[PDB]
């Protein structure tokens, strides 16, 4: 039930990123390598 | 570059310089929204150099901060997805096409000449074991 | 260019953070002067 | 030779902006922020 | 992670990362009917 | 396309006249070397 804006915020942490945005596309990588990362767990939680 | 060049080779019903000509509209389009954006950009920060909308009452001021990293976020996120789906990969095609046929005729060269090696090498060993053989007969037969 | 306005603005910021946590404590310290509160939450006469 | 500059290349390069960059709090100020953005908007400017 | 990575190669008239890129509708189409299948799930157990 | 059939025909013809070669040399050697051990087993049978 969210917006974009919320759904970028919680799934890849905007706030807790060092500050000052890095606009690296290695910052992008890894963002979403943790977002994966989390749904992985969280899908074997639901798997159990 | 590559006017009259010997590396202007035939890929795909056509040469190499006919992707990078029909590589123009691409870079056009790309062009024109990226200085529409630094026009902006530009705009926003001489505007604002020294503005109460900048300084604002407590001296915290960290919502304005973090909505404002957010807003750069989207805007970097999107972008990624814009630069890459306009320009980025189109050149990326044509640049590979040139690396993939430098790398296909610099392997075969070199393959030829380890095959010619090769034949070379198997052919002397053999006739030098063949005068090796030859030594024994001429021992053997002198000796009787 | 970038590196250098990143580290602009974790200078900026982390100064920001730290003023502020100075004027709460400094404000608390105030507040806490007039009416004293002890740990468990009442007044304390003694110290007020 | 060949182009290479936007292909196979270190896919994470500082060359370009993509690498990733450790940052402590240094203060540059804004005067020196928009000095060295002014320097590369004089080569911008004749595009602009 | 395919920005002008040594992996992005040529494959059926194009590169890795156009694929990517068209599978977007899919996507969005996949993620819309099962955030509304869920919803109806999810009011489903809460009113019962 | 004309350079590439003229040249395709030519080196297809080297290759061909390579084989041949190459074939003709590993056949001649073979039975010279066999004729060499032919040598070597007359002489031995003479001897005794």
């Amino acid at each position: 039930n969210g917006t974009v804006e919320e759904i970028v915020e919680a799934y890849l942490q905007v706030q807790a990123s060092a500050d000052g945005f890095d606009p690296s596309e290695q910052a992008a990588y890894e963002a979403f390598e943790a977002a994966r990362v989390r749904a992985s767990q969280e899908l074997a939680a639901s798997a159990e | 570059e590559l006017y009259e060049n010997v590396e202007n080779v035939n890929v795909e019903n056509k040469t190499l310089r006919q992707h990078y000509s029909a590589l123009i509209p691409n870079l056009f389009i790309a062009a024109v929204a990226n200085i529409s954006e630094l026009n902006a950009a530009d705009a926003e920060a001489a505007a604002y150099y020294l503005h109460w909308d900048t300084d604002l009452a407590t001296n915290d001021e960290d919502e304005a901060y973090y909505k404002a990293k957010l807003d750069f976020a989207i805007e970097t996120y999107a972008k990624i997805l814009f630069n890459g789906e306009v320009w980025q990969e189109p050149l990326a095609y044509v640049q590979n096409l040139d690396a993939g046929a430098r790398q296909e005729a610099a392997d075969r060269e070199a393959a030829r000449a380890a095959d010619e090696a090769y034949r070379a090498e198997q052919l002397r060993i053999a006739q030098e074991a063949a005068d090796a053989q030859k030594a024994i007969a001429e021992a053997l037969a002198k000796e009787a | 260019t970038i590196t250098k306005t990143r580290e602009s603005v974790a200078y900026a910021l982390k100064v920001d953070q730290e003023a502020t946590a100075a004027f709460e404590a400094y404000r608390n310290a105030l507040r806490d002067a007039a009416i004293s509160i002890n740990p468990d939450g009442s007044i304390n006469p003694d110290t007020s | 030779e060949t182009n290479p500059t936007f292909n196979i290349t270190n896919g994470f390069n500082d060359a370009d902006g993509s690498t990733i960059q450790p940052v402590g709090p240094v203060n540059h100020t804004e005067e020196t922020l928009r000095d060295l953005t002014d320097s590369t908007g004089a080569y911008l400017e004749e595009f602009q």
